[PDB]
């Protein structure tokens, strides 16, 4: 049993090495094999698994015909979130019955919220006085607003969004909570095209940077 | 008892690798490097998979490989194989299952919908352009023309669609010219065949 | 033990608080219209909200009870 | 010969041109980049294919204008806001997931 | 001999082809680029002056009302948008930790 | 327009090899059939093969052509010879 314990944690170590490659790991698969033939054989799969920050339960049947193969139905449990955007995009794929690019797309909505969270974190550590947990860093927006006076505020609200075909995409706008008092002392007026030219700022030079500026100027 | 609990572990190990297969992507870890298996797949339809041959050493080459060479990798390989392989991968996976979405729906189209073909259409290994002709039943002849210019997505992004010979008569026809467009443009191509067909 | 009285109060204040939303009829013309439910996330509308803040107190309690609180080196970083 | 001899002889020219004029624009940015360097600091992440900045971001402020009494609206909103309550209610879920990070 | 000239005046031809592309769209990026940044580095003077601004007008009247209109409203709404769920996230949670 | 004639002929072929025969002829004979040339080429890929009995004759017009109507600019001629036609279509791809 030696040499068997020693192949099976050889195996072990490819496989976790294939799941930090995939950054999923699959918890339990449960295998049913029926034939019904007129050779078409259906191949049902359960299986749970979890993404870093994420836990998800599916299910699906497919078919094999003597020398194609298409999935016949399925069926997927998500856990419940803030982010019901994620919950309907599971059911558009669920209709399209497409899983790789479902999990790539998972992977990157998670990517993208890893990245969201730790940006979060690290601009409340550098200035913990400035930053609001308006929801927590796992949030969708942030809020900016000076404890002196709380008549300004600045959110910066970030969304993930799912492509028809699949494509994964952030977006990021703002709004300023304003005072007409400080509207009506500068007439400069350049609030009006604030969201554009943000975004090009952020295009320009990232979003850690432009937050690090912005709060730069808050000084 | 210890044998028992070592198969059970094994069979277990086994479920999960074929549950790792039967998702985005597959690698087998060898001497040399990971034989990885890249699947595909488009609208539930599984398709046609590809591997590549990798060197763990750290001048990187790929010795040995299955894709076909007019997907472009080499530029992606001084991209991003060296450093954020992560991405790497995911780019190409992205590509793979794009240019088999395309090849599907291109042959799909070849072999159940040639009815309603008035002539062969002309298709690039890539299938980034598409030409074709059809005529649907009145009966009304059309030519579209597809580009696929994105290329990791399976949907065109300018579609044209004309005939030659014959002058404008009917704002209907137009209509109809306007709703393939539309199509093209938003839906898959063997879906809107099916949908306006039957 | 303050979790317990700031658990109390906003108890008793739920109730004022369904009030001050009821106390308009703009707010529940808003509902309905996914064209701001999908902007602000997720969606705007708490008339369940008995159910929830009943439910949250016993575990709340049972939490008191048991008291519940490059690419090189990465890949060679893990075949070890 | 001639067309040929014709065709290219421009275009190396605009080059040349294009040359010294991307030349100067690069002295010129160079200089100007060192201004917004005067407050802002001079620094991971992945920018986007030019769609970040393409769709309506304020799509809302005319969503908001076909709802009833926008002003009563506004002005219910804020006699809510002062309420106590639900500012309770705010910094007791931020104490509440303050530890979950 | 013409037909020599043919191949050196089609090479000379197929090698600045492609020459005048790259300058080009680096030229059309660099002058997007000073414009963007020029914009910015005044948005930003524009917002800090604004800033600088109200930060002194309230240290003179920090007590007066502070009214708000419709550009505004939308993200307090934001605020006002409390349905429990993260807090339902968080008790979760916290049940799953109490293990 | 290469000086002012030369017989071309072209006949696509399955994995889009499309093979073209070119027979060369001056300014002043009609080109010749008994001196032909092959070249074979495939679609939106960086290769093409050639068979070069009497290409050295003019080489660089096959090859500026070549370039021209494949839509690249820069083409170079690898030092790799060989009969066996099908082995080198494995070896440049990496298909064996």
């Amino acid at each position: 049993s030696k040499d068997l314990k020693n192949q099976l944690g050889h195996l072990e170590s490819e496989l976790s090495f294939l799941s930090t490659l995939t950054g999923i790991n699959i918890r339990n698969h449960s295998k049913q094999t029926e034939d019904l033939t007129s050779r078409k054989v259906l191949q049902r799969h359960r299986l749970s698994g979890n993404c870093h920050m994420v836990t998800f339960q599916l299910e699906f049947q497919i078919l094999e015909i003597q020398l194609s193969s298409a999935v016949t139905d399925l069926n997927i449990i998500m856990e419940p979130t803030e982010c019901s955007e994620l919950s309907e995009f599971v059911s558009r794929a669920e209709e399209r019955k497409d899983l790789f690019m479902f999990f790539r797309s998972l992977h990157f909505f998670v990517e993208w919220f890893e990245y969201r969270k730790r940006t979060f974190k690290h601009l409340k550590e550098k200035y913990p006085d400035a930053v609001y947990l308006s929801e927590g860093p796992s949030s969708c927006s942030m809020g900016i607003r000076s404890a002196s006076r709380p008549g300004f505020e600045l959110v910066i609200v970030w969304r993930i969004q799912i492509d028809e075909d699949g494509k994964v995409f952030p977006k990021l706008d703002l709004l300023t909570k304003v005072p007409q008092r400080a509207l009506e002392l500068d007439k400069n007026r350049a609030i009006e095209t604030a969201p554009l030219s943000f975004r090009t700022l952020v295009g320009l030079l990232g979003i850690e940077a432009a937050l690090e500026s912005l709060i730069k100027s808050l000084c | 008892n210890e044998q028992e609990a070592l198969e059970e572990k094994l069979e277990n190990v086994k479920a999960i690798l074929q549950a790792y297969h039967f998702t985005g992507l597959s690698g087998k870890l060898t001497s040399r490097g990971v034989c990885v298996c890249i699947s595909t797949a488009f609208e539930g339809n599984l398709l046609d998979s590809y591997f590549v041959d990798l060197v763990i050493q750290k001048p990187l080459r790929i010795h040995h490989h299955s894709v076909p060479v007019f997907i472009p990798l080499e530029e992606i390989a001084a991209k991003y194989l060296q450093t954020n392989i992560q991405h790497f991968l995911f780019s190409l996976c992205e590509y793979l299952n794009a240019y088999s979405g395309r090849k599907y729906q291109a042959d799909r189209l070849q072999s159940d919908f040639a009815a309603l073909l008035t002539g062969p259409l002309q298709r690039n290994p890539l299938c980034n352009l598409l030409s074709f002709t059809y005529k649907l039943d009145q009966s009304f002849p059309f030519c579209a023309r597809l580009l696929y210019k994105d290329l990791t997505a399976t949907l065109p992004t300018d579609v044209t669609v004309t005939c030659q010979g014959v002058e404008v008569l009917s704002t209907s026809w137009e209509e109809q010219r306007a709703s393939h467009e539309t199509l093209f443009c938003t839906k898959p191509l063997h879906q809107v065949f099916a949908s306006f067909t039957r | 033990d303050e979790f317990m009285m700031l658990l109390s109060k906003v108890e008793k204040l739920s109730e004022e608080i369904m009030e001050i939303m009821q106390n308009l009829s703009s707010i529940q013309a808003l509902e309905g219209s996914r064209e701001l439910e999908n902007l602000i996330g997720i969606s705007c509308a708490s008339h369940f909200l008995k159910r929830e803040m009943q439910k949250t107190k016993e575990l709340m309690t049972k939490v008191n009870k048991q008291k519940l609180f490059d690419s090189y080196e990465f890949l060679k970083a893990i075949l070890n | 010969i001639d067309k040929m001899v014709e065709t290219t002889e421009l275009m190396t020219g605009n080059i040349q041109s294009l040359k010294n004029k991307i030349q100067i624009l690069a002295s010129e940015v160079e200089e100007e980049e060192e201004r917004v360097k005067q407050m802002h600091q001079i620094n991971l992440s992945l920018p986007e294919l030019s769609q970040k900045t393409l769709k309506a971001p304020t799509l809302q402020k005319e969503i908001l204008a076909l709802i009833p009494n926008q002003n009563a609206l506004l002005k219910d909103l804020d006699i809510l806001h002062n309420s106590s309550q639900m500012k309770s209610m705010s910094t007791f879920i931020e104490e509440a997931y303050k530890k979950l990070d | 001999k013409k037909r020599q000239r043919m191949i050196e005046v089609q090479d000379e031809l197929l090698r600045l082809e492609p020459q005048l592309k790259q300058l080009q769209t680096k030229y059309d990026e660099l002058k997007e680029r000073k414009s963007s940044l020029r914009n910015a580095a005044y948005f930003l003077s524009n917002l800090k002056q604004l800033y600088q601004d109200y930060s002194d007008v309230q240290a003179q009247e920090p007590n007066v009302k502070e009214t708000y209109d419709s550009s505004s409203l939308p993200a307090l709404l934001f605020k006002a948008r409390t349905l429990l769920g993260a807090e339902s996230h968080l008790r979760n949670i916290n049940h799953q930790l109490e293990k | 327009r290469a000086l002012k004639n030369v017989t071309v002929s072209f006949r696509e072929t399955e994995e889009n090899a499309v093979w073209i025969r070119i027979a060369w002829g001056t300014q002043y004979t009609k080109p010749n059939q008994y001196k032909p040339t092959y070249v074979v080429y495939y679609s939106q890929t960086p290769y093409a093969f050639t068979s070069s009995s009497m290409l050295r004759r003019n080489t660089p017009l096959l090859g500026q052509a070549l370039t021209i109507a494949s839509k690249h600019h820069q083409i170079v001629k690898m030092d790799l010879r060989s009969r066996y036609l099908d082995s080198l279509k494995a070896i440049v791809f990496k298909q064996y």
